[PDB]
């Protein structure tokens, strides 16, 4: 049998915190991938906790990074904007789009092959008459059905998070990657030889803090659309936002990054928040013009 | 916020409940987080 | 103000007396509402703010269209000046009395509405980076290394 | 007119385009092309003279343009008396391409704005300027001195109204110095700078501003900034209204709406 460890003490210490404070909510926040179930060779059994789906854990959340549209698609992406008559190079719509249909559930990559030649491979399953369940794009899905387990590739009736109805999920972290590009790698966070620090296959040096917009608000749009908004709208914390970097005026938002963080040594866009110019030249048309 | 009690206890659980006693502290917090992404951790694989 | 010339004339003549001219000068950088008012100063980025909390605590109106209350500048004169939709901020009874009759001009850093990309996320983590005393309101004095 | 498109394209197309006009008052004018009358769209369109003048003038707002189309003047489509109140100026036209060979299809080729008139005796011209030459002209937001009670009622300005507001009669008509009547000796002097809407007759509620508001034997003689367009006649029903000064002390004593007060009296 598999029952992870580090899942097993999770529940015995959600128990001890929830007697240390009733009014705190404990969640486990986990990788999309885990979210649903982390496609494995008999551990293909559902990755989605019993013990977020036990009480003492009081709440379920994400850190959720996953790619709402991937930049490797060559001219199919963003580049699409003569050949497709995309509006603009960032579009919201259809990044928004992608993750609606199935990023990583029929837009996952086979191989770094694929990703350098900038295509993605489908996945389904309907073995069982399900299609793939493992897919890490469904969340508002992940809710609405409960996901039975698939251990060792045969499919299991019990299902993980058994009531749909779970607690509710938790955008506990989200977000675009300070540099330009960076759709199919938004967990990129600068560092040294840690996971985070490796860029987007090939995102642009140059920082975009519209890339960011591309997410953020596109995302939360997203989430709306989604049927169920299951994640918590309240509480969708983004990756970054700090008082130290960037002390012009403490991490003054209307920046692209960096400011006088020379002395402490800074390298952020998303800390700092951007003010879209189109829109406001529409709604001043209206009222001042 | 010494601990004293016993050394082995520091680690994880350790600093999961001094967090708690913190916000105890402090008197409520409305909400707590567990492992922001113990991937790793999470797939342990076991025999049983 | 007068110096004493001592036994030669009057001794009593010196007078410690402060700058003239201490009023509500009131600056309305736009009309409309607006937001995030920082990094102002008359003659430089900033001021300190552990050290000034400036007349009462650095009044401003933000531009409220509806109505805007008078903090004893409008209030005096009595029903014709109170402001509508304007974002003034009132510096009241705070000569600082280094400069003379002239006062140098405040540039204020201000947010005028926009950002709707930042208005519409709900969130952002409040502290990655954190220090030894990460996330302390009052300034922690720190005696040296 | 995705069909017309392709009628284009086999070449078996005849235009009937129409020219629907709405001024300010609103009323429409087919004009269409065609000189078979067609209905397109539930809008009769008449076969009027059509306004064809000389070249199509067209990009795509980067360039705000006025085209002047030439339509022989038609008595039932366009009245000069009507011209020279500015009933038809500031008439709204668009330009609905239609196919003779095909109803069904109707496109706007575009939606442009009447704004330099020239008449003649027989015929006018006209040039019909596009929707961003009008936005661009300059308000520029000035704030200065006067309170932005300004036009009573404006919502800015959320005057009280109420009140103050009368309703009253032309006794005399004498062009801009009409005696009127329903009038208080109260009410003149606090009318004055106000404004003389003429529920009666074409003005339906249009008034000149009245420069000087006095009372006189008969009823208030109002003195109008500018004499009324149209004839009017005595007894025609009226709206007054009151004028406000802007002046701060004058905005205080008359409404004192603090709340929504531009005046910036003392600096």
């Amino acid at each position: 049998g598999r029952r992870y460890p580090f899942v097993d003490a999770l529940r015995d210490l959600a128990q001890d915190v929830d007697t240390i404070l009733p009014t705190a909510k404990i969640s486990y926040a986990a990788d999309w991938s885990e979210y649903h179930s982390h496609q494995d060779a008999g551990d293909l059994t559902f990755h989605l906790d019993p013990l977020w789906a036990d009480p003492a854990i009081d709440f379920v959340g994400i850190d959720n990074y996953l790619p709402l549209s991937d930049w490797r698609q060559g001219a199919d992406h963003l580049d699409y904007d003569a050949t497709s008559g995309r509006t603009t190079p960032y579009d919201l719509d259809y990044l928004k789009s992608n993750i609606e249909g199935g990023e990583y559930w029929d837009w996952f990559y086979a191989s770094q092959e694929d990703r350098d030649t900038q295509t993605r491979t489908p996945i389904s399953d309907g073995s069982y008459g399900e299609p793939w369940v493992f897919r890490q794009k469904a969340i508002r899905d992940w809710h609405a059905n409960a996901h039975h387990n698939r251990t060792a590739g045969v499919r299991a009736t019990t299902s993980t998070g058994w009531v749909p109805g779970s607690k509710p999920v938790w955008f506990t972290e989200y977000g675009c990657p300070a540099v330009d590009l960076g759709a199919n790698r938004p967990n990129v966070f600068a560092a040294a030889s840690s996971s985070e620090s490796a860029l987007p296959w090939y995102s642009s040096g140059l920082r975009d803090d519209f890339m960011q917009r591309q997410y953020l608000r596109a995302m939360a749009e997203w989430w709306t659309a989604n049927g169920a908004p299951a994640v918590d709208l309240a509480n969708c914390q983004a990756w970054a936002w700090d008082a130290r970097p960037f002390p012009e005026f403490p991490l003054r938002p209307a920046t692209w990054s960096d400011g006088p963080d020379w002395r402490l040594g800074h390298w952020l866009n998303g800390r700092a928040g951007a003010a879209p110019a189109a829109e406001a030249i529409t709604r001043r048309a209206i009222t001042r013009h | 916020l010494t601990c004293p009690g016993a050394p082995g206890d520091a680690g994880l659980r350790r600093f999961i409940l001094h967090l708690a006693k913190l916000a105890d502290i402090a008197g409520g917090v409305d909400a707590f987080l567990v492992g922001t992404e113990f991937r790793g951790l999470s797939q342990a694989w076991e025999p049983q | 103000t007068s110096t004493r010339v001592g036994s030669g004339k009057s001794s009593q003549k010196v007078k410690s007396t402060n700058f003239d001219y201490a009023a509500s000068f009131a600056v309305s950088l736009g009309e409309g509402p607006l937001n995030g008012i920082g990094r102002i100063f008359l003659d430089g980025q900033v001021r300190d703010l552990s050290e000034m909390i400036s007349e009462n605590r650095v009044r401003f109106y933000p531009g409220t269209e509806d109505q805007e209350p008078d903090p004893l500048i409008e209030a005096i004169e009595g029903a014709a000046p109170a402001f509508r939709g304007t974002a003034y901020l009132v510096f009241e009874r705070l000569f600082l009395s280094d400069f003379g009759n002239r006062v140098p001009q405040v540039r204020v850093e201000v947010f005028g509405q926009s950002g709707e990309m930042e208005k519409g996320v709900t969130g952002v983590c409040v502290i990655p980076g954190s220090t030894e005393f990460g996330y302390m309101p009052a300034p922690v004095r720190q005696q040296s290394l | 007119m995705t069909d017309y498109t392709d009628h284009l394209a086999t070449g078996c197309t005849t235009l009937a385009r129409c020219y629907i006009l709405t001024r300010r008052d609103g009323v429409v004018m087919g004009f269409t092309d065609h000189d078979r009358d067609i209905d397109l769209d539930g809008t009769r369109c008449a076969a009027g003279a059509a306004l064809d003048a000389s070249t199509a003038a067209r990009s795509l707002g980067i360039t705000p343009d006025d085209m002047d189309a030439g339509g022989a003047l038609s008595a039932d489509a366009i009245t000069e008396a009507d011209l020279r109140a500015g009933r038809y100026d500031g008439a709204q036209v668009e330009v609905w391409e239609v196919n003779w060979t095909d109803p069904a299809v109707r496109g706007r080729l575009g939606v442009y704005t009447i704004g330099q008139v020239e008449r003649g005796p027989l015929a006018f011209r006209a040039e019909l300027r596009t929707r961003p030459a009008l936005w661009n002209r300059p308000e520029g937001r000035i704030h200065t001195a006067l309170c932005d009670v300004d036009r009573l009622g404006d919502h800015r300005c959320k005057l009280a109204l109420g009140p103050w507001q009368s309703a009253a009669t032309v006794i005399e008509a004498d062009g801009a110095d009409l005696i009127v009547s329903g009038l208080d000796e109260t009410a003149s002097n606090i009318f004055d700078r106000g404004v003389l809407d003429w529920t009666g007759g074409a003005n339906a509620g249009t008034g000149s501003d009245i420069r000087v508001a006095r009372p006189v034997a008969g009823g208030v003689r109002v003195s109008l900034w500018s004499a009324p367009p149209f004839p009017i006649t005595a007894g025609d029903t009226a709206n007054a209204t009151v004028g406000c000064d802007r002046t701060a002390d004058t905005c205080r004593n008359r409404f004192d709406n603090l709340a929504n007060f531009r005046g910036f009296p003392l600096m």
